[PDB]
């Protein structure tokens, strides 16, 4: 019944949030990698060196929050119980 | 026993492969700074 | 066999000992013998 | 477990014994010496590197004391004692001893260099105000770090050599000897890991 | 029942999500790298970097998307129900 | 009964897009980086740097369809049922 | 019984933490890299690089608690058991 | 009955797959970013260099293939039915 | 009964300590590589290097030992019961 | 009865496939980069690198025939029966 | 019964050992590849980065050997039994 | 009874096995494209290069080898049962 189900969803939406947390850190830590050795380089880079960054971080962070939701959408009001 | 057997045999590998290859470079690594003390 | 026993003072007590060998015997011996290899060179 | 350790520290005493017999700081040393001085002049260089000899030179006895005794150990385990000998790190009880002197030590330094009011604060502060709260997380991971790691890789080989035993002796000289080829290298690292990891945990406790 | 399979789908979709969004933000992380890596050399480039950039992006969220669509099949329509 | 099948193969079928995903995603964001690091430094290579993209990235799309597709034999028509 | 929910939710949980570690792991490591070769080449900056540094972690570490937040709501609240 | 035996195989031939496709995406593209950075900085290199990466590929597609034939075995001649 | 629990505690607390270890090595190893290089490249450095490297080791070892500490919590306690 | 048995073993030998399959792929990639970049910085350089390689390959190759030789004990030999 | 417990310790025991394995050998490599580098950058620097080397690959062992000890506890002595 | 342990047992080493083989793989990899590179950048430093990486490989192999020794273990002598 509607345990077995519930279980499955918790179990999915812990392969989720761990993904995208995967995901996300390991790439706001390249961007930051980029950002960092950049710059090291030319101080003036500064708040030009911020658009691509706050772009991927942007783009990286925008994969996680989604899956957030979709998480959400599998623990609470857990499709098709 | 056997692994005894086993053991004493591999014990006779390893130091064979100590005595060979590792204890030279320790030997002459020793005797250079055993002569370069001799300087002195 | 995560949980200690006895046998862990007695390994921090015969540690302790060769501390104190090593600390007494050792160390002065060999610091005196760098300090006087500095000076023969 | 005790005897186990017991000849360990027997057979490093009668090194210490030997050594006071023989050295000669005028003539050619024997092996001992050179063993003896070689370790004592890494761990001195290593210390110098980064706290400087004349602020903490309390570290290099114990230092020495840890690389041999550790050294000494694993090297023991390798004899084919295997029919009673099992390396001591396979006992939790040792490499807790080890780590919590070894913690207790430089801690206690820390606070009667800077006073036992001033050196906690400092040591949580740490690096960057930011990670105070990560620093405690840092303090308390140096000494378990230094334990479950000399347990978990030695007590790796305890099993291992067991293991292996399982095997017909024919098939068992194989493994037990690559094993064990290796096992001397990785205990060896294992403690210049050990003892270098106290250094730099000493001297960040200072500064 | 249908009840097993239910909780199939929704482990089955957490791993289309998860493995889609490690894809993304590592990839979407790898190429902000370069991009953060070119535009501190050189920053003058920056417009030529663009092009190449959102394509790399336009296929990594190419996976990304369709698999979060797969995703929405699992989960909502569960074939073999 | 066939719920167990189906179960199965949905997860299965998951794991393929979510290992797909990854390959695809983490493949096209280092094929891109080498791209933006190439017209970087060397803008006037760009016409031959795209030659060699459009294959790398051929291989690692052509082994996440060639996943996907064995995913629908998976999900839809599952072997065995 | 409903203690299946609790099961999957204490395996679930652990896909939270566990690959959040991941991208807890790495990404302060490719950071502290872009740090460390920073201190490196251009010693001076050791200042400098400390705010691109505590950005990507700032982001990375952001990621990690919430998953350890959600873990213990997957734990100890166990959504609908 | 043995119906237990398939799912465990759709399962099993899943994971095949999936690692295949990780390392096949992943290894054809770090072999691509040479290729693309060789590209540019030898630009002539293209006949020569074409070489090592059809050695390195063919030893990552193959991986797949043999993966992927596996699979094949694994599901639609199931061992130990 | 309480048996499928203690189960799910041991394999979610083994997922948690499995991904702290692949985390806290790649995270240990990528600053080992910038504290190698530094070393190798300018040693005078070598007093300054080891400043953020343990600024970053304690960042990934943080990790670790945290999730080997809910680790713990999972298998001992067993929170859910 | 034997069934689950065999289940578990076809799951096993998959994982264990995957895993080889990854590193398989990843690391003859990782080499191939060296080779390619070394090929392109030295046309007459190949009757070199490709000793280092083929040792480099022998070693991952190596690592996926034990693992593949391990799967079919898993999975055609079905060891503890 | 206590059968069930036994062989979820031995899957989360397997996951302790997988992680740490793919942890320990990615950052060894990782280590390796910078101590190679500075040989092949500086000949005579071997005897030099033994020091930041086993440093490291102490810290990133620090994890794998110490989920070891956590896996026979997992698997010879089994918590919660 | 004893088959369902068999059955984790086989899963469990299927794991260990998985992340052994990423490691070995990928590890091996690495140093060998530190190798490769280096031998492409000095053609001479063969001999003193070979020293470091045996040692690396000896590293990984020695994680790999205690996995295998590990998967024995489970597979054929089973613990508990
Ligand atoms: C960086 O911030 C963002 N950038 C985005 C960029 C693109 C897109 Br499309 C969505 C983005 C969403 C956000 C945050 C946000 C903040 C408030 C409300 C909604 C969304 C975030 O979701 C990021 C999580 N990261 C760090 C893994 C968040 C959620 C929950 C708690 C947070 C606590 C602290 C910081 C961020 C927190
Ligand atoms: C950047 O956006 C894209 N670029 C693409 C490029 C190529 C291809 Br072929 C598909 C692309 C698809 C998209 C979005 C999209 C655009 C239109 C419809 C549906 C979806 C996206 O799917 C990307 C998610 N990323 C950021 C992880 C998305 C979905 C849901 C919510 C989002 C919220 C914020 C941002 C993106 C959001
Ligand atoms: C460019 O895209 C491709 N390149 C390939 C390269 C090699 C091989 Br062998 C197959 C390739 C196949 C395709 C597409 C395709 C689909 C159907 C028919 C033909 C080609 C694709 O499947 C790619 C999705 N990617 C991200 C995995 C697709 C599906 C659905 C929506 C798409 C929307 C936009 C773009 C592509 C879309
Ligand atoms: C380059 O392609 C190869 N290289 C190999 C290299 C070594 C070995 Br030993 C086997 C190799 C085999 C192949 C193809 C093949 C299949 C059947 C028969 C012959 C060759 C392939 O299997 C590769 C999949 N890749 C791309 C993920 C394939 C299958 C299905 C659809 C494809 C569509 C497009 C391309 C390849 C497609
Ligand atoms: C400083 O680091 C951070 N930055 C953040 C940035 C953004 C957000 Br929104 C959350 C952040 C949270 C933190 C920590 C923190 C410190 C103090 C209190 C709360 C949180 C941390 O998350 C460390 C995780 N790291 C090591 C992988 C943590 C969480 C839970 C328990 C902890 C116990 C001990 C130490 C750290 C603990
Ligand atoms: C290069 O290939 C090798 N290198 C090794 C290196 C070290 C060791 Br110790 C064993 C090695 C073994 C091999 C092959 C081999 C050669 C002969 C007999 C058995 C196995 C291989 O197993 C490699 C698969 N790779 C490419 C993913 C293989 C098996 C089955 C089908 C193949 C089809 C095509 C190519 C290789 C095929
Ligand atoms: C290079 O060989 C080694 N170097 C080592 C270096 C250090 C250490 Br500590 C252990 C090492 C162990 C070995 C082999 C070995 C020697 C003796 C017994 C068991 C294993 C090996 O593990 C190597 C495979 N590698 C690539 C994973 C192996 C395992 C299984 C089947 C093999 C078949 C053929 C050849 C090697 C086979």
């Amino acid at each position: 019944p509607n345990a077995i189900i519930t279980a499955g969803a918790l179990i999915g939406g812990g392969l989720i949030m761990g993904g995208g947390a995967i995901g996300a850190g390991i790439g706001d830590g390249i961007a930051g990698n980029a950002l960092i050795s950049g710059i090291a380089r030319q101080p003036e880079a500064q708040g030009r060196l911020f658009t691509p960054f706050f772009i991927t971080v942007g783009l990286v962070e925008a994969a996680y929050f989604i899956n957030l939701a979709f998480m959400a959408l599998f623990v609470f009001a857990t499709p098709g119980l | 026993m056997s692994i005894f057997i086993g053991q004493l045999i591999g014990f006779a590998v390893i130091a064979f492969i100590i005595v060979k290859w590792v204890v030279p470079p320790v030997r002459t690594l020793m005797r250079n700074q055993q002569e370069a003390v001799r300087a002195a | 066999f995560l949980i200690p026993n006895g046998t862990f003072f007695a390994v921090l007590i015969i540690f302790l000992i060769v501390l104190g060998v090593i600390s007494k015997w050792v160390v002065p011996p060999i610091s005196k013998v760098l300090a006087e290899r500095e000076a023969m060179l | 477990t005790i005897l186990a350790t017991a000849v360990t520290a027997v057979i490093v005493i009668a090194l210490a014994f030997y050594l006071r017999a023989k050295v000669t700081s005028t003539g050619v040393p024997s092996g001992v010496q050179l063993f003896w001085e070689a370790l004592t002049i890494q761990m001195r260089q290593q210390i110098e590197g980064s706290i400087g000899m004349k602020i903490a030179p309390f570290v290099l006895p114990l230092s020495v004391t840890i690389f041999v005794f550790i050294l000494i150990s694993n090297w023991l385990a390798v004899l084919p004692l295997q029919y009673l000998y099992k390396a001591p790190a396979s006992d939790i009880n040792f490499v807790l001893a080890l780590a919590l002197f070894v913690f207790v030590c430089y801690h206690a330094a820390g606070i009667w260099r800077r006073g036992i009011v001033g050196h906690p604060i400092k040591v949580v502060k740490g690096h960057v105000a930011f990670l105070a709260p990560i620093n405690i997380v840092e303090e308390l991971a140096k000494p378990i770090s230094l334990a479950l790691r000399l347990f978990g890789n030695i007590f790796a080989g305890g099993i291992l050599v067991a293991l292996i035993a399982m095997f017909p002796w024919y098939i068992q000289w194989f493994p037990n000897a690559v094993w064990k080829t290796f096992d001397l290298f990785v205990g060896l690292i294992q403690a210049f890991i050990f003892s270098l990891l106290t250094i730099l945990y000493f001297s960040q406790s200072m500064e």
